[PDB]
RNA sequence: CUUUAAAUCCUUUAACGAGGAUCCAUUGGAGGGCAAGUCUGGUGCCAGCAGCCGCGGUAAUUCCAGCUCCAAUAGCGUAUA
């Protein structure tokens, strides 16, 4: 119940300086701060496990077993992460997977398919992922439909907060690592995807530190 | 050659999951609140909103300013009000994708009964049209499937047959009318 | 022991245990309000790991 | 697609069709040699009567014999092996009685440590094993 | 061990040839051949050699195939011989383990 | 009473017709896939289970029985195209 910012923008958020992650996500910033997103981010950051397997490397006595887990997590109105962590035991390899996919957060856009009234509900277009041999497909739906999947994407673009999408896989879907990562790499690259909506050139607001120098220069060495 | 109708089809469906948490929970929640007998019942309600669904697209799909899609859509937009699951202020085609279960589920007899104060719950309601004491328009209904219009929500009380709303005393009044006539001497 | 190709020798020695009389089990549509009664209405609250239904650990 | 023209059907559906014979499940089931091997004659029931009890083995994992049935087939007279399903069942079949034997549910091949064999009895004189298994009929003698 | 005696179903057997896949055909008393398939626990923890008194079972459906059960030591080999439950035609030959 | 060429059945309608409302709901399953006991007794790689991995070696979460529980419900399991 404690927290110390090591970090410049550690100190930029506690001191209540950037409003929200979306700047933040705008200019890019490597966030290596994990509660960033717990102070900005609060209850409403729900978590469960995907999978905790064994792997293990065998040595001259015996063989050595360690856990990895698999837990993805994720706000229901945009934003959601993936994170992987193997240790040696089993409730420090969660806590681990916690901290990384907490580490590992990105936003994602929704838009409309068809008409747009209301709030959006669906994926923009066609957007489409792959990590390993595993090649994952989102496709917009009408409104009402549902998310049509495996269980593993499904409930990962529900703790995204998409309401409905169209979905087709290949490749070894078995491994659910991949196909979890797939999925993400997926549903990440929204924002990397260029469409007429957003044709203009966009103003260049200055970085926070541009404007807060002062207050760095008076809180740091 | 003989004369008869052979005509027939299936009004539900099963999904292709058979054992899944989320899904066994939420048709048992839906059960246990409306108080239904099987899941063939909610699975047959989401055959047929699962038509009127594919309906709205089909027509959605088709372009802007045709006769075939302003008739079909007005026809099914018509219908939908006179059961009452949609307003005159959500009168439009895009609206119809955004439906639920709920709103289907609404309009049963069965429900209406429970709501409007015949019954003290909803099993007593389905048990109480099973035993024949709820009419509508002079007609008695003993079936709980029964989807009531909106012109029709106003006319729902007691028959003129049933004890409850005034008649002949039924089996255990008689009997035990007859017992006390016997211990009386 | 006896022999080895002699059949149904598990079935012929098992202690032969008649059903005690139980009261009967409600069905058609009770059975709906019972479970939905017993798995979403009396529940508390837990922590942790939900336990099954027939967990007798 | 390869050849991929707008006057190019018939070289597709020719090459389609010898691709789509150069397979297994549509080889076996668009060639006569595998009904005419086949003991049932591309049937899911057959009746037969019992020559012998016998007994074979499992594979090297498991062990344990399995008391399996030699019964011939009364459409076209051929011996088959079929393995009697349940336990104590063997008294229940008699030497020279009517049986009916169906598959064991692979489409016609051995499941798991049964050796070679791939059918199972299902009714006995016309009485099923199910009934002489749960106390619920009696056989007739 | 212990002395363990036959019952309704089983009789003892002599091995004749020593055979591969688990298998083996040893005669009865009275010489009829029993295919002698060995016990699950008879595999690799004990061996059988050629010409010894064993303990094999029989069948009350067939008389094709016969299972082992069990194997005697010399000695005890030679003192059921001196009771006298087999006639006066076996001979043991000698069979023993060496030094 | 009605129907019908004459009937039967449906509907209407008498008199009777329930408290363990005995006027008593089965079919499969309980290691994973796949919803649901490391419960209690018997056999001990035997008998057997298991579509697939596999379970049985005198402490069987899988065999055989009792209780509890899960699935669909007047329906359920199995073999074949």
């Amino acid at each position: 119940k404690e927290w110390l910012p090591v970090t410049k923008l550690g100190r930029l958020v506690k001191d209540m300086k950037i409003k929200s992650l979306e700047e933040i996500y705008l200019f890019s910033l490597p966030i290596k701060e994990s509660e960033i997103i717990d102070f900005f981010l609060g209850a409403s950051l729900k978590d469960e496990v995907l999978k905790i397997m064994p792997v293990q490397k065998q040595t001259r006595a015996g063989q050595r077993t360690r856990f990895k887990a698999f837990v993805a997590i994720g706000d229901y109105n945009g934003h959601v992460g993936l994170g992987v962590k193997c240790s040696k035991e089993v409730a420090t390899a969660i806590r681990g997977a916690i901290i990384l996919a907490k580490l590992s957060i990105v936003p994602v856009r929704r838009g409309y398919w068809g008409n747009k009234i209301g709030k959006p509900h669906t994926v923009p277009c066609k957007v489409t992922g792959r990590c390993g041999s595993v090649l994952v497909r989102l496709i917009p739906a009408p409104r009402g439909t549902g998310i049509v999947s495996a269980p593993v994407p499904k409930k990962l673009l529900m703790m995204a907060g998409i309401d409905d999408c169209y979905t087709s896989a290949r490749g070894c879907t078995a491994t659910l690592g991949n196909f979890a990562k797939a999925t993400f790499d997926a549903i990440s690259k929204t924002y990397s995807y260029l469409t007429p909506d957003l044709w203009k050139e966009t103003v260049f607001t200055k970085s926070p530190y541009q404007e807060f120098t002062d207050h760095l220069v008076k809180t740091h060495t | 050659p003989v004369a008869r109708s052979w005509v027939c089809r299936k009004t539900y469906v099963t999904p292709r999951r058979p054992f899944e948490k989320s899904r066994l929970d939420q048709e048992l929640k839906l059960i246990g609140e409306y108080g239904l007998r099987n899941k063939r019942e909610v699975w047959r309600v989401k055959f047929t909103l699962a038509k009127i669904r594919k309906a709205a697209r089909e027509l959605l799909t088709l372009d802007e300013k045709d006769p075939r899609r302003l008739f079909e859509g007005n026809a099914l937009l018509r219908r939908l009000v006179r059961i009452g699951v949609l307003d005159e202020g959500k009168m439009k085609l895009d609206y119809i994708l955004g439906l639920k279960i709920e709103d289907f589920l609404e309009r049963r007899l069965q429900t209406q009964v429970f709501k409007l104060g015949l019954a003290k719950s909803i099993h007593h309601a389905r048990v109480l049209i099973r035993q024949r004491h709820i009419r509508v328009r002079k007609q008695v209904v003993n079936i709980p499937s029964f989807i009531v219009r909106l012109d029709s929500q106003k006319h729902i009380d007691f028959s003129l047959r049933s004890p409850y709303g005034g008649g002949r005393p039924g089996r255990v009044k008689r009997k035990n009318a007859k017992k006390g006539q016997g211990g009386a001497g | 022991h006896g022999s080895l190709a002699r059949v149904g020798k598990v079935r012929g020695q098992t202690l032969k245990v008649a059903k005690q009389e139980k009261k009967k089990k409600r069905t058609g549509r009770a059975k709906r309000r019972m479970q939905y009664n017993r798995r979403f209405v009396n529940v508390v609250p837990t922590f942790g790991k939900k336990k099954g239904p027939n967990a007798n650990s | 697609g390869k050849c991929r023209g707008l006057r190019t059907a018939r070289k597709l559906r020719s090459h389609r069709r010898d691709q789509k014979w150069h397979d297994k499940q549509y080889k076996k089931a668009h060639l006569g040699t595998a009904l005419k091997a086949n003991p049932f004659g591309g049937a899911s029931h057959a009746k037969g009567i019992v020559l012998e009890k016998v007994g074979v083995e499992a594979k090297q994992p498991n062990s344990a014999i399995r008391k399996c049935v030699r019964v011939q087939l009364i459409k076209n007279g051929k011996k088959i092996t079929a393995f009697v399903p349940n336990d104590g069942c063997l008294n229940f079949i008699e030497e020279n009685d009517e049986v009916l034997v169906a598959g064991f549910g692979r489409k016609g091949h051995a499941v798991g440590d049964i050796p070679g064999v791939r059918f199972k009895v299902v009714k006995v004189a016309n009485v099923s094993l199910l009934a002489l298994y749960k106390g619920k009929k009696e056989r007739p003698r | 061990r212990e002395l363990v005696f036959k019952e309704d179903g089983q009789e003892y057997a002599q091995v004749i040839k020593m055979l591969g896949n688990g298998r083996l055909e040893a005669m009865c008393f009275d010489g009829v051949k029993r295919l002698c398939h060995i016990r699950g626990k008879l595999r690799k923890k004990v061996w059988i050699n050629t010409s010894d008194i064993i303990l094999v079972g029989l069948r009350d459906y067939q008389d094709n195939k016969a299972d082992v059960i069990l194997k005697y030591n010399a000695d005890e080999a030679r003192s059921l011989k001196a009771y006298g439950e087999l006639p006066e035609h076996a001979k043991i030959n000698e069979t023993d383990t060496f030094g």
